[PDB]
RNA sequence: AUUCUAUGAUUAGUGUGAACGAAAAUAGAGCAGCCUAUUAAAAUAAGUAAAAUGGCUUUAAAGCUGUUUGAAUAUUGUGGG
RNA sequence: CAGUCGCGUAAGCGGGGCAUAGGAUCACAAGAUACAAAAAGGAAAGAUCUUGGAUUUUUGGAAAAGCUACGCUAGGGAUAA
């Protein structure tokens, strides 16, 4: 003796439904889910919005498969025609917004400061043209290293601040969220970001071997120098 | 989020629209079909791009300027609750939760 | 005894922790979770 | 004159409440420096950490 | 006891002890207020 | 001060459970204080208080106890809770 | 819905696995919570949240072998002479 599973239909023809409510339980997908419905992880058929459960063929679709649906209308049919325009209900209701405004307050009831802040202290003409270039990535390498400097003194200051606010029984404690948020603002997990270029680095890779080849330049004009001498 | 479809028509050869008549059709019109508004101008439809618009903090004031009427409202989800009549709880416990069975509230009340 | 339970404590030394198991002979486990103290998600690694 | 309350006395304070700013200090110290471990956790490897609690 | 006494000598509730405080002084007799600054 | 009755209380609490189960306080019955005790007693208490261990009682305290050990001398803050 | 992460041009998808075969409380242990703290200041022992060790396999959860032709009592006669 086990215990049933009770599989089959939940919800016949035309019958109401709404959000959440299964549909068919079935062991894989003996019907597979179609308009406004969702299938969940044992391919149990749960209607998506308030209607009537219909059940339907889309050879458009798929030939050989069969669907349930869910319409606004118990006298609509499925499946309906490719053309035609989506049927679909706002499901909203119409509230006054509100009439929030910024009035942080400064002092508590028993008059202690709220927050408490407090920051911590520490080749003729191509010539010519390659000046261009070269001026061009200087000005660059210059106003790179003019905005590094200044994003090092954010981060100083916001790592370096502490805001120290009122909790309970008078104590005051920086919280544990504001802590999170002094490495960086939250999006991304400071670290997996690359912090080099992929360009950047082929630049310093040419650099690198000119200055090897143009070594062996100088060393091997430097020994002519030495064997001139020797003859 | 609002979707602004914006659609490029071209004209039949040798037809031009009625700059009176073009004004006329968007009169008492609340409800803009493209359909109905292309079988009548005899239009085709030849291109086409998109781009949505959401509520952001720069809504409120962009009405304001405009006075679009619209701002001091917003839509809160419909909410379906259950359609299932309330029923009397079952079990040992929920039957024995009335001050009759004062002397068995100790296997009753402060249940984890 | 093939499999063992362990404790990924948070490196924001926060004292929370995730519980998975592994093999024993395998290495220890190391994942980047999202610590609910902080709000954020950092490096959580095995206890021992 | 009791113990705590009384006239020249200091209460001492209940012991979550005594190690709180050295508690909090050690999640703001460890949180500054996390952005530097993910970087040698992401370049080192899953496979050759060799760093754990203990 | 220190929560009674703390209750009554805040003026938050208004406690008939709250005049044993200074401006800057805080109710609790454990926790006082940090100074905001930088140093 | 003690004793008797009820409430406090199928409470605090204990116990895996089943069950067991206070005190403060309140009301009533009685009321009485003393060592020069209204019938003849203390020069204010040392193998004692207490500790370890084995039990009892119990909520882990207080209380009772076999074995082995073992203190202090008054609010000018000694000793018990 | 809030929080904040991954993938994706985008739409979007993600609260493990194509579906159907892994038990609580108590006790105990490791983290967090800052609730209460038996005169008071602390603490112990409790409370909430997360998690772990179970042929708890009689798996809604006892630490458990037989004989009686000498048998006893209360019953049924689920047919047992
Ligand atoms: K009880
Ligand atoms: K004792
Ligand atoms: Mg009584
Ligand atoms: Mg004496
Ligand atoms: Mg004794
Ligand atoms: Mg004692
Ligand atoms: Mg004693
Ligand atoms: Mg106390
Ligand atoms: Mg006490
Ligand atoms: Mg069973
Ligand atoms: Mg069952
Ligand atoms: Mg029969």
């Amino acid at each position: 003796r086990t215990i049933p599973k009770k599989l089959g239909a939940k919800k016949t023809g035309d019958q109401y439904v709404i959000p959440g409510n299964i549909i068919y339980k079935q062991r894989g997908t003996l019907w597979h889910p179609g308009e406004n419905t969702i299938m969940g992880r044992d391919h149990t058929i749960h209607a998506a919005v308030a209607g009537y459960v219909k059940y339907y063929r889309d050879p458009q679709l798929h030939p050989d498969r069969q669907y349930i649906g869910v319409v606004f209308n118990r006298n609509d049919k499925l499946p309906y025609p490719k053309d035609a325009p989506r049927k679909r209900k706002l499901g909203l209701v119409a509230v006054p917004r509100k009439v929030e405004e910024v009035e942080k307050p400064t002092m508590s009831a028993s008059g202690l400061p709220l927050f408490v802040t407090r920051h911590e202290t520490i080749s003729s003409v191509i010539a010519e043209l390659i000046k261009e270039k070269l001026a061009a990535r200087a000005e660059y390498n210059a106003r790179q290293s003019a905005l590094r400097k200044l994003q090092q003194q954010k981060m100083l200051a916001r790592r370096g601040t502490r805001v120290l606010r009122l909790m309970n029984n008078y104590s005051y404690r920086e919280t544990n969220w504001e802590i999170g948020r002094l490495i960086g603002d939250p999006g991304s997990v400071p670290g997996t970001e690359k912090v080099g270029s992929r360009k950047a680095k082929f630049r310093a890779r040419r650099r690198r071997r000119n200055t090897f080849l143009l070594g062996i330049k100088e060393r091997k004009l430097a020994k002519a120098d030495r064997r001139e001498e020797y003859r | 989020y609002h979707r602004l479809n914006v659609f490029v028509l071209e004209q039949k050869p040798g037809a031009k629209i009625d700059g009176e008549a073009l004004k006329k059709h968007l009169e008492n019109r609340e409800n803009f079909s493209l359909k109905g508004f292309r079988e009548k101008f005899d239009l085709e439809p030849v291109g086409f791009n998109l781009f949505r618009s959401e509520w952001d903090e720069g809504t409120a004031e962009v009405m304001e300027r405009h006075g679009i009427p619209g701002a001091e409202v917003e839509f809160k989800r419909q909410k379906f609750a259950s359609l299932k009549p309330p029923r009397k709880a079952r079990g040992w416990e929920a039957k024995r939760q009335k001050p009759k069975y004062k002397s068995l509230w100790k296997y009753v009340k402060r249940i984890a | 005894s093939r499999i063992i339970n362990v404790r990924l404590i948070s490196m924001a030394m926060t004292g929370y922790f995730y519980t998975f198991t592994r093999p024993r002979t395998s290495l220890p486990m190391s994942m980047l979770k999202y610590d609910p103290i902080v709000r954020r998600k950092v490096l959580f690694l095995e206890q021992k | 004159r009791v113990k705590g309350t009384g006239v020249g006395e200091k209460v001492k304070g209940h012991k979550h409440e005594r190690t709180l700013v050295a508690k909090m200090e050690k999640r703001r110290e460890a949180m500054l420096a996390m952005p530097d471990l993910i970087r040698e956790w992401k370049k080192v490897g899953k496979r050759n950490w060799t760093k754990f609690p203990k | 006891s220190r929560w009674d006494i703390e209750y009554y000598r805040d003026p938050a509730h208004r406690g008939y002890l709250s005049h044993q405080l200074a401006p800057g002084e805080s109710p609790s007799l454990y926790f006082k207020v940090p100074t905001g600054g930088e140093k």
